[PDB]
């Protein structure tokens, strides 16, 4: 196939799992569950489901962070997805769990304004790769944010650290004061 | 900001790449990436030359960090093309997945072309026919320099 | 106007109210009152003026969040604004009331480097268009009013345009000052 | 960091502007505003360009959003030129609020140049003397392509 | 030297103590101080130490901020400090105090993964001086800043604002979520 | 986003749309002139620290001119315009260099190529350093001779 006649078309693919060691890399699996891998040795796991894994509205992040037994990249991570929100309003909404070093975290959701679409549209960007983009809503109730060890997790599509590094830039531009000394 | 990391032609060897051999490029593709603010290609050359010194000269954490990569993002890549990227996905027009790639290549010199990412569009690969007025342009602007 | 005997200069005016529908337009009465305008139904009204109509400290802010019986926009550019105030320290200057959805924040200006100087650069910032002191701003209004309102055509000392808000844009969580420890 | 929005010559319509017909930019001017970082009219453009397909792309939100331009406000413009604009309006340099443009019209081929803004001060437009020589420099590029 | 007949390899050295008016001007002496002048009136110093000087691990910063009796600039800096820290979790780790107008921190530092590697990271991004990026650690305890006098201390480095300029950028990059709503 | 600073002119030694550093500006060393030619490159050029260090000088000469003194001083001018001034990326891969134990611009010395007869002159690119002292000429002077190779084909 020469395109202009002397020039032939040569197609090319990355693969980007070269990039493990250093930049936290994204799968989506299933298309309900999206997995990222913080390296080979952790990886958050981020599901939607009717369920729900956390029963309390209690967070406690205060003391998750003075006795410090997480792993700092994937708390990192976490707290990139949740300033990401646009218009987070809703402390009831959120709710978590740091027994021992684990990140378990859960979000609930349910005419559009609420932090439903907040969540899900910051989860769209999250994990990457034809209804307007206001309000989508998804039939699932709960979203819930492990972490996870390496199986093979990719799927749908590839690794791809797009996302992770797309949404750094909106990690704190759309945000409600919440005090007036922030 | 605007991206500033340099590029230590370049070669990319068959870990970087699916399926396929070692293979190189000429001066000219990868002196164009300093002046252009939206080639794909550019973006992930930047950051495998970046990821292979990482590796080369900075030893690995007994705890790996995510840190390092934070501090230091938009000096690789324009972050904005991720956004513009991500606001054809939203509005229906074909989006660019960064996976796929295409290149022209010359049979008699091999004078290769700088990749231009594939845009991908309903969860599928494109058709060779949608983009072949792109396809078409940038021979014409390729031969151009002749 | 003929240039190099070929060249003839023709100006050309740009309408920026067909951004109406995509991105608030900051528009200009008067140096009293300013119109941020979002959609063809909503708005905020900065207005200066030495009369209070907050009269207490207690913003009741976190619990306006809970409640969420307001416009999303609006609190979005109050935030916005608010956040970009240069060197804001006195929390005692704000004063919201969000009674039953209403946006009401009015910030307390009453000597160079006080409160009211970050205040006003960030105002002046909002309302483009309307020497060389950056510093030391002075005003005599007294008090500062952000109320919400409908869409009405306000726009006389100069004409619609979103370079206010798209410029502050960038100045969010840039120039404030700690509060916490762990923050 | 820097924009990376591409436009959809580019022509420009009666309600689009003020009391105007139906003005057509040739591709060289819109070409020269991809490389091009402090253009006043390139940024004002690619706005227009995408609120002009953002309105009918996507269906118009029954509450109106400006989520979606905050996301994105720097894929489209240079903040920085927003801030060199405001720094030349504080040190009473003159300055341009972005509203009147003007541009160097061929009388017979009727090609024109790019648009420049026209700087504003005092609460008021300058004459055309008081800038005339940057207006010299913008005809001597012209001669620059014959 | 002589390159090519007619090119002459000729030097350039840039006086940057004329920018101390529009700018803050960094410093270094010893392997520990590391001065930063904001103007032609005071600077902050920033010492390691053994020897502490706040035996207490309060603050009330707020109460700094109500009673105003600092200069703001000095604040200012000091804000862009502490929020460039990457990952910075342990708020006993850091004491400070501002009474009578004088500011005073003290960062408390004490394998490798802790809050010191954070603190002398963006001390050493604060003004510039293997695979040592992540395993920092200073055999000092305490890392002190307080306001300090006109006395240029300056002698293995010249002013230069490249260290403050470019940590203005990575202000709020590298900060974890402490409250469910912030 | 990016630099959008333009450099004023000294229609001194050079005609106008060059520039100039006085004294102040440098230590050890008289009036330095460099030519239309160079200072245009800087208008495009994302990559070049003296560029970036121009663009403060200027910035600081015309604040410390023709604005008015601050009563009590201020630095809330330059953390507005920071990012307008220069590429703080160039200082993140400069910071990026010293880190990896390579080579590095601390943005002291500088070097250039001048024309011995005619007078002319390159744009200035940094002195790099490595191991917290300068590089000898012959570490880099690859750099030296293409650039050489680069300003021999304007002329
Ligand atoms: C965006 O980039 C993504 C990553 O490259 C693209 O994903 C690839 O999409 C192609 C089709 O366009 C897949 O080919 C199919 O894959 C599915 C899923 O199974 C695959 O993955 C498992 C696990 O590694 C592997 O064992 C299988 O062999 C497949 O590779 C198969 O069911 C099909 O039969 C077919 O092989 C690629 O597999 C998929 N990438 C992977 C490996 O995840 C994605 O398509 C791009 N965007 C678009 C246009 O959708
Ligand atoms: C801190 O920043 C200040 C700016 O905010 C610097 O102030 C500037 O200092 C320079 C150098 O003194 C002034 O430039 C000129 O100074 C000469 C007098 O001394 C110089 O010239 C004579 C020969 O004429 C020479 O022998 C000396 O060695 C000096 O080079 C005056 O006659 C000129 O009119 C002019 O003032 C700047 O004008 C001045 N700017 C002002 C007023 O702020 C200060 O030097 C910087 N240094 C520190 C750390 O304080
Ligand atoms: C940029 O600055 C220029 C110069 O100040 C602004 O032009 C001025 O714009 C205002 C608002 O449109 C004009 O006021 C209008 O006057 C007409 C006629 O009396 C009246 O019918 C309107 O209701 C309004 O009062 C003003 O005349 C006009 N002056 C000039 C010299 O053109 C321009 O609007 C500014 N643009 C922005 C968005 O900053
Ligand atoms: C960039 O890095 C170079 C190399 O480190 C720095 O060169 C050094 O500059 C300082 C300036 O104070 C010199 O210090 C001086 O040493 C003499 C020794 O007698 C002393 O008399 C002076 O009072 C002053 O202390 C230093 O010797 C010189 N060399 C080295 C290897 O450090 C350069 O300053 C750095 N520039 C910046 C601004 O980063
Ligand atoms: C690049 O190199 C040229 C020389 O090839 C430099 O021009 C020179 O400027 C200096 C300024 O002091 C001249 O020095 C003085 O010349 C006068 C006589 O004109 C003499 O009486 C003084 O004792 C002193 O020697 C130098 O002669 C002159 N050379 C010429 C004729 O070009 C130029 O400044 C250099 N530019 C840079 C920034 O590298
Ligand atoms: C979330 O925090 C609340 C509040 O208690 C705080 O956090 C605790 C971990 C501990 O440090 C307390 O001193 C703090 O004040 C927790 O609610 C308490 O839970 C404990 C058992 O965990 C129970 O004894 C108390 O009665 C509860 N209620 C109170 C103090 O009002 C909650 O359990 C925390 N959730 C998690 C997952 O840790
Ligand atoms: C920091 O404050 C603590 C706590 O006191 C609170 O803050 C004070 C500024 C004041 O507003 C108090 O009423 C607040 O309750 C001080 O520690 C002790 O505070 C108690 C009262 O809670 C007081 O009776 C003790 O004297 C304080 N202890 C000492 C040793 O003074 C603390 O002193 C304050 N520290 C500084 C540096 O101001
Ligand atoms: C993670 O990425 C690293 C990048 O170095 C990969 O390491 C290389 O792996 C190949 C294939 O086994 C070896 O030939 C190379 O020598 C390795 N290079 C190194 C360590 O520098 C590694 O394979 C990747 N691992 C996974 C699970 O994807
Ligand atoms: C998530 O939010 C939904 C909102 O519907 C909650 O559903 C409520 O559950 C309570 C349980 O006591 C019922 O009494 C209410 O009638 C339900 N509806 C509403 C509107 O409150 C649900 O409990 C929440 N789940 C979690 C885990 O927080
Ligand atoms: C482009 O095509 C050329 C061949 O025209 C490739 O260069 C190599 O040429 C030799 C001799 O003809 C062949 O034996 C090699 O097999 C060729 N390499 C390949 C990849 O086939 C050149 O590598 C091609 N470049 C690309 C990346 O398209
Ligand atoms: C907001 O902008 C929209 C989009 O341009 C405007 O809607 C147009 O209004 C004109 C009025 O003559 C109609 O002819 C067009 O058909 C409308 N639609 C479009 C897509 O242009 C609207 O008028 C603007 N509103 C305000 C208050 O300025
Ligand atoms: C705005 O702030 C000023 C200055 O603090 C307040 O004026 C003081 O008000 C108190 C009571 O709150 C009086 O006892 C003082 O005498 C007032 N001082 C001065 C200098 O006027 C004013 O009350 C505040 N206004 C509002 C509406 O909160
Ligand atoms: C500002 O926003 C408030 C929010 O309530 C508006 O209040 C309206 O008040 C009328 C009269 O009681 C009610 O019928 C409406 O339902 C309220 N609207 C809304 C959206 O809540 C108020 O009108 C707005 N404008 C001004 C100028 O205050
Ligand atoms: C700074 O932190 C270090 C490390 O935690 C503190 O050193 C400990 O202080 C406690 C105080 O109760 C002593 O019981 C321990 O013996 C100390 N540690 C060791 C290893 O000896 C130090 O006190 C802190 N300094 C402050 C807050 O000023
Ligand atoms: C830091 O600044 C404070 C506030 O200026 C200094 O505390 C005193 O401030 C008053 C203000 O005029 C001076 O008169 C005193 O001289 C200052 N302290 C004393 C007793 O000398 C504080 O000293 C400064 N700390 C420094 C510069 O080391
Ligand atoms: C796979 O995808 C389906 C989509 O319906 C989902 O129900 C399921 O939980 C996903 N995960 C697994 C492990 O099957
Ligand atoms: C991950 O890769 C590293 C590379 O050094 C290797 O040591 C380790 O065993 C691998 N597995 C895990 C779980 O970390
Ligand atoms: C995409 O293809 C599907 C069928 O696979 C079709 O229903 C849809 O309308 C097409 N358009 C989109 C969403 O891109
Ligand atoms: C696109 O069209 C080409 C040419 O007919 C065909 O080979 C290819 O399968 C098509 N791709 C899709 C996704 O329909
Ligand atoms: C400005 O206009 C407002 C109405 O919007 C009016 O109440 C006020 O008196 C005016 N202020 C002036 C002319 O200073
Ligand atoms: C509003 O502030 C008042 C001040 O007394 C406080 O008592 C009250 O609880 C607050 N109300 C709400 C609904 O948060
Ligand atoms: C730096 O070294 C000198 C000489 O040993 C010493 O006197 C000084 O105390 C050291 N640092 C400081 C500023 O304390
Ligand atoms: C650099 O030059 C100095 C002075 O001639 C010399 O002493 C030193 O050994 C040289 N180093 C190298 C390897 O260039």
């Amino acid at each position: 196939s020469l395109y202009k006649g002397v020039y032939e078309l040569q197609t090319l693919e990355l693969n980007m799992e070269t990039l493990n060691m250093t930049m936290p890399l994204s799968c989506t699996k299933n298309n309900s569950h999206h997995y990222i891998m913080v390296g080979n040795e952790t990886g958050l796991e981020l599901t939607l489901t009717n369920t729900s894994i956390i029963n309390h509205k209690f967070c406690n992040l205060s003391d998750a962070h003075k006795k410090n037994l997480y792993d700092h990249a994937l708390m990192s991570i976490i707290s990139t997805f949740h300033l990401s929100i646009p218009n987070f309003n809703q402390y009831e909404a959120m709710s978590c769990d740091f027994n021992g070093g684990k990140i378990s975290v859960q979000y609930n959701l349910s005419h559009c304004g609420t932090v439903a679409n907040g969540v899900l549209q910051t989860f769209m960007r999250m994990a990457w790769g034809c209804g307007n983009w206001d309000c989508i809503m998804t039939s699932y109730q709960y979203l819930i944010i492990q972490n996870t060890t390496w199986e093979d997790h990719c799927q749908f599509s590839r690794p791809s650290p797009i996302g992770y590094l797309g949404l750094l830039s909106q990690r704190t531009r759309d945000i409600y004061i919440s005090r007036r000394l922030l | 900001g605007t991206f500033t990391w340099t590029l230590s032609g370049y070669c990319l060897t068959r870990w970087m790449l699916i399926e396929a051999e070692l293979k190189c490029f000429g001066n000219t593709a990868v002196a164009k990436c300093n002046e252009k603010h939206d080639e794909e290609f550019c973006d992930m050359l930047r950051l495998f030359d970046f990821n292979k010194q990482a590796i080369q000269r900075l030893k690995a954490p007994a705890q790996m960090s995510i840190q390092l990569i934070n501090k230091a993002v938009n000096a690789l890549i324009n972050d904005q093309l991720i956004m513009k990227n991500h606001l054809r996905d939203i509005m229906c027009i074909p989006y660019c997945n960064y996976s796929k790639y295409w290149y022209l290549n010359h049979t008699t010199t091999g004078r290769t072309s700088l990749p231009k990412c594939w845009l991908v569009s309903n969860g599928s690969y494109l058709n060779e026919t949608h983009f072949s007025d792109d396809i078409e342009q940038q021979a014409d602007n390729m031969i151009t320099e002749m």
